[PDB]
RNA sequence: ACACCCAGCC
């Protein structure tokens, strides 16, 4: 329980695939699949601007 | 719903009551015949 | 449950997780427990009357496991009840009996079913279990279609045919229901297979036990009896041949039950045979007993 | 770069290393239950429980996908309902993010006697990038 | 239907279109480490004692 | 009934070359035609029948 | 020295829903089983004096 | 299974001349001359010709 | 390809036989927003 | 709402064996199925294109965004604590080809 | 569920 459960256990919001290599990104950025960004979400808030 | 025996390819009309078996031989194994629905391939 | 919509089933988003209204989307409760498998004890046999919550202890491992001489101061001892004990003995003895024959492990099932019927009803509390068993083994298999006859599960049974057919009686009256009459037809495919004989034979035996079925030639002979002798009178007309101790041996039945089912089935020889079949031997080359 | 391989996409569309992936379904009728009875069939939301947000309208009359239809993620291909002590179901269901095409659906009875049905769902992939 | 190449290879209409420019590295767009290894291309200019045209 | 699958099929008719001499010219992309679906004057229509009943 | 043993709540040993009609229990309710039967046949014996 | 239609590298048809080359090759011809006579130069759809094995004759072997 | 100028050094090239492995990235792609929670933890599934 | 790009994201590979294996990337989207680094981090995560997958955590909350913008992405950890130099640098083609 | 294999990346 205290290992597997709470110290660390499975979330939200988490995708896992493969790497490839691509030199036309940023080091600072990261390629995202389409359905992977269509799956997992953000919540913002909304304002009047 | 039309099967077809494994064994010898004879069509059955068996409805879903009636146990699994071919009619001419009396072997066990059916296959479902292909629908007639239209299905599209693109050939890429 | 929907506040908006209280008339509207809730639709399961299992990828989701969500009950969703499917009006007006509003997701109403918490996210889904899903039960099912991601500890868990055996899986409890449907049949057993109590819920038979008990576990068993080990073999000892060291030396405090064990005692001063030789045997270990926990054992085995069994909270189950007498009733749970011999309707599971009724079980084991049941899948004995089935494996015997070669039947199908939906013939066990159904006849487990039926025991437990028996049992929970209880009426035939004075019958040997083993008898009930037995009657029950022949009720599921005439409900399947595949009817065995009464000497062919007496014959791997402890239990006669006279306790057999009366525990038999009993259940059917017991349960307030009915099975179809069984017809020379359903007892040919194993009487045959089991005596090797080929499938044109097969065809030829079925259609001509029918007809004569069907025209009323024999008045009353039990339907083990006119299958045999169709047996007979079909195999002669082939090449393979067939004496009357393996038909007899093989069907249960009498030399003098098959001898004059053949006297009566014979003189209506050519016309109760398929139009389609091939004559190895001629029809008029039969012996006459 | 470090251990990535550049492939050529026309050779792909030629059919270089394009392969199918067959993947079989299993499915089991039972009668064990003394009351609970299993049993393949269309199901309908009229009179069935527990169904969840996928459809169910490719299947046949006896509860059984047709071959040569296509399906998806979340695509019912067994209709099996248990009967309730109306009734529940527990149908089989596509693993997601799988197409395909149903190729074969084979009905038979299996070691204990009970009705089995075996549908085999083809995929034809062609190599992406990220393919071993 | 009507379709390039761009789509589909199954729109090419070619079977390998050999380009070739400055068969003798007059330009010496590419540096032969050994260039009396090399074979003279089937549009050279140039004797057997000859590898390559001078830059 | 062959041996191979629907797409297999599909993927080897689509490779066949077909004469594209003059017609192609005069041939619309299927896209920019107003037909709803195929037309003649966007696409060329093939049927294939084979039966196979010989030894 | 346990003269009363706590039970555990039902989320502490959830009984799972398998395909079919099935009520798997888990280790702890087997464990609670055995232990509500052996206390039981303890408290009959010493009513009854064995 | 089957000889492929079009050479993947550059695209050549290759898939009428399967049937060509097992003709000439029980025509007592070394591989290198039946593949020179069927007009394949370049050695990608030498490769394409050479290395196929007809897997489809053996699946026909099976009833339908 | 691109500019079809030549390329400065000389490239090794020939044929080879490379295979096809079933580890194919559909096979691998997983993501997860609020999808189902198991019974004893009420967390997260195990697996794709 | 979908996550789109410039979105902060956690890019994880196990085994986690130092501070720089858990970075913050940017999200770009694009076509295909695979996620896609550039060659320099291939170094702290100690990851090679020949099957390696990755996990992606997307942070939910703006507080959770703002510290890992902060605290955590690439450009922040190119020099280590574990022994002062740069943990990422050139590799591979690229350095070969600036020889 | 649980168990056991196999397999992937270090
Ligand atoms: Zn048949
Ligand atoms: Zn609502
Ligand atoms: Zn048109
Ligand atoms: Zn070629």
């Amino acid at each position: 329980r205290v290992r597997g459960n709470l110290m660390g256990k499975r979330v939200d919001f988490s995708a896992r695939t493969v790497i490839t290599p691509d030199p036309n990104l940023s080091i600072d950025q990261v390629g995202v699949p389409r359905s992977i960004a269509a799956n997992m979400t953000f919540a913002e808030i909304v304002t009047p601007f | 719903m039309i099967y077809i025996c494994g064994e010898c390819h004879t069509e059955n009309e068996i409805k879903s009551r009636d146990p699994i078996r071919c009619r001419e031989c009396g072997y066990r194994i059916m296959y479902k015949k292909r629908t007639k629905r239209l299905v599209v391939f693109d050939a890429r | 449950t929907c506040p908006n919509h209280p008339d509207a089933i809730l639709v399961e988003d299992y990828r989701a997780g969500d009950m969703i209204c499917p009006e007006c989307g509003l997701v109403v409760g918490d996210r889904v427990i899903d039960v099912g498998s991601e500890r868990v004890g055996d899986s409890q046999n449907p049949l057993l009357s109590d819920g038979d919550l008990s576990t068993m202890i080990g073999k000892g491992t060291g030396a405090a496991s064990f005692d001063e001489f030789g045997n270990s101061k926990y054992q085995n001892r069994r909270t189950m009840s007498s009733s749970d004990r011999a309707m599971m003995n009724a079980f084991k003895e049941i899948t004995t009996m089935a494996d015997r024959i070669n039947l199908p492990r939906n013939i066990v099932d159904r006849t487990n079913n039926l025991f437990k019927q028996v049992y929970e009803q209880k009426s035939l509390k004075g019958r040997a279990n083993d008898a009930i068993a037995s009657a029950c083994l022949y009720i599921a298999c005439r409900q399947e279609g595949v009817p065995r006859t009464f000497k062919e599960i007496c014959a791997v049974s402890r239990i006669s045919k006279k306790e057999i057919g009366r525990c038999f009686k009993l259940i059917l009256k017991a349960l307030e229901t009915s099975v179809d009459l069984i017809t020379t037809g359903d007892f040919m495919s194993r009487f045959c297979s089991n005596l090797c004989l080929p499938k044109q034979v097969q065809m030829a035996a079925t259609h001509i036990a029918r007809k004569a079925v069907e025209l009323d030639l024999v008045p009353g002979r039990s339907p083990i009896s006119v299958a045999a002798a169709a047996i007979y009178m079909a195999s002669q007309a082939s090449a393979e041949k067939r004496t009357q101790k393996e038909i007899g041996d093989i069907a249960g039945v009498a030399d003098v039950t098959i001898r004059q089912s053949y006297r009566l089935i014979y003189p209506r020889a050519p016309d109760l045979f398929p139009t389609d079949f091939k004559f190895d031997t001629p029809v008029d080359k039969l012996p006459q007993l | 770069q470090e251990d990535s391989v550049i492939m050529n996409r026309s050779a792909v569309d030629r059919g270089f290393f394009r392969s199918v992936f067959y993947r079989s379904y299993k499915e089991q009728e039972s009668k064990k239950g003394f009351d609970q009875e299993e049993v393949f069939e269309k199901p309908t939301r009229e009179t069935c429980q527990g169904m969840r947000h996928a459809i169910y309208d490719k299947l046949d009359d006896d509860g059984l996908i047709a071959p040569g239809v296509r399906v998806s993620g979340d695509d019912v291909i067994i209709g099996k309902t248990v009967t309730l002590p109306t009734k529940r179901d527990c149908s089989t269901f596509l693993r997601t993010s799988e197409t395909g095409i149903v190729d074969q659906v084979m009905v038979t009875l299996n070691q204990e006697g009970y009705k089995f049905c075996k549908i085999r769902v083809r995929s034809v992939r062609i190599p992406q990038i990220g393919d071993k | 239907k009507k379709g390039f190449g761009k789509e589909h290879a199954k729109w090419n209409p070619t079977a390998g279109v050999a380009f070739e420019y400055d068969p003798d590295n007059a330009l010496r767009h590419t540096v032969y480490p050994k260039p009396e290894e090399w074979p003279k291309s089937e549009y050279s200019e140039l004797d057997e004692d000859e590898s390559q045209a001078p830059y | 009934s062959s041996v191979l699958h629907d797409e297999f099929i599909a993927h080897r008719l689509g490779l066949i070359p077909l004469t594209s001499d003059d017609i192609v010219d005069k041939l619309q992309y299927s896209r920019d035609c107003t037909c709803e679906e195929f037309c003649p004057e966007c696409s060329v229509e093939f049927t294939l029948d084979v039966r196979c009943n010989e030894d | 020295i346990v003269t009363v043993l706590p039970v555990p709540p039902l989320s502490v040993r959830p009984a799972v829903v398998m395909q079919g009609s099935a009520r798997n229990q888990d280790d702890l309710t087997h464990k609670l089983a055995d232990i509500v039967k052996i206390n039981n046949q303890l408290r009959r014996n010493e009513q009854n004096g064995a | 299974m089957i000889i492929p239609v079009r050479c993947f590298t550059c695209g050549k048809i290759v898939g009428n001349k399967w049937e060509a080359y097992l003709g000439l090759l029980q025509a007592e011809y070394t591989e290198g001359d039946a593949l020179d006579a069927l007009g394949l130069k370049r050695y990608c759809c030498r490769r394409m010709l050479l290395a196929h094995v007809d897997l489809i004759e053996k699946l026909l072997n099976y009833a339908p | 390809g691109f500019t079809g100028r030549k390329i400065t050094s000389q490239i090794f090239i020939g044929p080879t036989y490379y295979q096809r492995l079933k580890h194919m990235v559909d096979d691998k792609i997983h993501s997860r927003a609020r999808g189902p929670i198991q019974i004893l933890n009420r967390q997260p599934m195990e697996g794709r | 709402r979908h996550m789109c790009d410039g979105d902060i994201v956690i890019f994880n590979r196990q085994p986690t064996l130092h501070k720089m294996s858990m970075m913050g990337h940017r999200v770009r989207i694009l076509p295909w199925s695979t996620f896609r680094l550039n060659l320099s981090v291939t170094t702290p995560y100690n990851a090679d294109f020949d099957g390696d997958e990755m996990n992606l955590h997307l942070p939910q909350s703006l507080e959770t965004r703002a510290e890992i913008q902060e605290l955590a992405m690439v450009p922040r950890m190119i020099v280590t604590p574990q022994s002062n130099r740069p943990v990422m640098g050139i590799v591979q083609d690229t350095l070969t080809a600036v020889r």
